[PDB]
């Protein structure tokens, strides 16, 4: 999920959108 | 700002100033 993606992991602005409405 | 590790409060924020007026949703346990 997004903690394991950009917590765990560095984030990013591509996966970041993929949570927006 | 956006490239790092993001947890928290700090993620939520994130996700407020990217996502705008569009909102977002957060699931920490997914």
């Amino acid at each position: 999920g997004i903690v394991e993606q950009c917590c765990t992991s560095i984030c990013s602005l591509y996966q970041l959108e993929n949570y927006c409405n | 700002f956006v490239n790092q590790h993001l947890c928290g409060s700090h993620l939520v924020e994130a996700l407020y100033l990217v996502c705008g007026e569009r909102g977002f949703f957060y699931t920490p346990k997914a």
